[PDB]
């Protein structure tokens, strides 16, 4: 079947260049444009331009000339993406896509986009592998049901993924709720794990975050006190 | 050129969705409908108009005329849940244009409101010359939230980071956003609040220094 295969994801740090394919199969590459298209996290669509891997001409679009690259080599049926100066804003998936869809008349000449690639992920970041800080949060009950208390832990400003986060070497399960990292702009990945526990267990019960980052080899047992 | 497309529309299963894509003359062009799932690339599912591309169900169904391009879900399905996008290429500028993308969520469960905890920064991250606001959001149906951060009744999105919702195991979802300060901004406010607006109501908690 008709495929576009796109290369593999990419972290870069800030002001390097990257440069990712796009190859094509199941059918004869020099027969229809590439068109590349972005996507940074949680937003829509945004068009970069096309080429027509037959004569090579391209079409940028304004917000992306002048510091992004299209070429193609016809020998391998492969094109190619090149973002310079890249920059934290320069996140996003990269998605090529086959411009199968012929026009219809000579009105309107234009060739629209059919098959699309799995898309290339890129991270721009000054981030390396970095073992995360853990700190407290504090017992409070303004959001809890009568009689009990949320006290969590920040597992802050780490990477790669994942963290790990157990409470009382395991003995402590219910109504734990770890939620998912968030990624910012650093690069770096925060989450947060919160306890709801009966409030009159605070002076007698000992609370301990169990915090595990593998990819740093970071283990914290933090202890949250009432404060 | 620009396309307009409403940002969200809700439906129940079977009903039946309906997705505009608003441009000048957008009658006079060729529009064809993209839809995105999560870990999903964009699929074709209108091209032409009004043509049904192979594989697509006969529930998917487009209309074009005038300012005003009409993707159409009959009997809509939790599957059809997804961004849509409607796409032309504008001949006075020589560029491929998206609409802004429509969020269609089947709404399959009684809407369930947010729960807001939010956690001051602690002495000891202080102490590292950091601070650190943490506003946890859970058990809300739908998953689409949007939070807005204020100190002494003032916006601030500078040091904003949310993420997506998340399904829990009780299948509602959960999100969290945090606020990243210097020790000196969270100690010159009176308070900073997170405002979680979810469904046309809004929750907000608030804390202050010390």
């Amino acid at each position: 079947q008709v495929q576009l295969v796109q290369s593999g994801a990419e972290v870069k740090k800030p002001g390097a260049s990257v440069k990712v394919s796009c190859k094509a199969s199941g059918y004869t590459f020099t027969d229809y444009h590439i068109n590349w298209v972005r996507q940074a996290p949680g937003q829509g669509l945004e068009w970069m331009g096309w080429i027509h891997p037959n004569s090579g001409d391209t079409n940028y679009a304004q917000k992306f000339q002048g510091w992004v690259t299209m070429t193609r080599d016809t020998a391998i049926s492969t094109a190619y993406m090149e973002v310079n100066g890249l920059k934290s804003d320069d996140t996003a998936v990269y998605y090529c896509a086959r411009a199968g869809l012929h026009p219809t008349t000579t009105e309107y000449y234009y060739y629209g986009m059919d098959v699309w690639g799995q898309g290339t992920t890129v991270t721009v970041s000054s981030a390396s592998f970095k073992g995360p800080s853990v700190f407290p949060l504090a017992p409070s009950s303004k959001s809890t049901s009568g009689g009990t208390a949320a006290l969590g832990c920040l597992v802050k400003d780490y990477f790669p993924e994942p963290v790990t986060v157990s409470w009382n070497s395991g003995a402590l399960t219910s109504g734990v709720h770890t939620f998912p990292a968030v990624l910012q702009s650093s690069g770096l990945y925060s989450l947060s794990s919160v306890v709801t526990v009966p409030s009159s267990s605070l002076g007698t019960q000992t609370y301990i975050c169990n915090v595990n980052h593998k990819p740093s080899n970071t283990k914290v047992d933090k202890k949250v006190e009432p404060k | 050129s620009v396309l307009t497309q409403p940002p969200s529309v809700s439906v129940a299963p079977g009903q039946t969705a309906r997705i505009t894509c608003g441009g000048n003359d957008i009658g006079r062009k060729s529009v064809h409908w993209n839809q995105q799932k999560p870990g999903q690339a964009p699929v074709l599912v209108v091209c032409y108009d009004s043509d049904r591309p192979s594989g697509i169900p006969e529930r998917f169904s487009g209309s074009n005329s005038g300012n005003t391009a009409t993707l159409t879900i009959s009997r809509v399905e939790a599957g059809d849940e997804a961004d849509y996008y409607c796409q032309v290429w504008d001949s006075s500028s020589d560029h491929v244009i998206f609409g802004g993308g429509t969020k269609l969520t089947v709404l399959g469960q009684p809407k369930a409101n947010p729960t807001v905890t939010l956690f001051p920064p602690s002495s000891e991250e202080l102490q590292a010359n950091k601070a650190t606001l943490v506003c946890l959001i859970s058990d809300f149906y739908p998953g689409a939230v949007t939070v807005a951060w204020k100190a002494d009744s003032s916006p601030v999105k500078a040091g904003v980071e949310t993420t997506t919702p998340s399904k829990q195991s009780n299948n509602k979802y959960a999100a969290s956003s945090y606020l990243s300060l210097t020790p000196e901004q969270w100690k010159s406010h009176r308070s900073y609040s997170c405002q979680v607006t979810h469904e046309g109501s809004t929750v907000e908690k608030t804390v202050a220094p010390t």
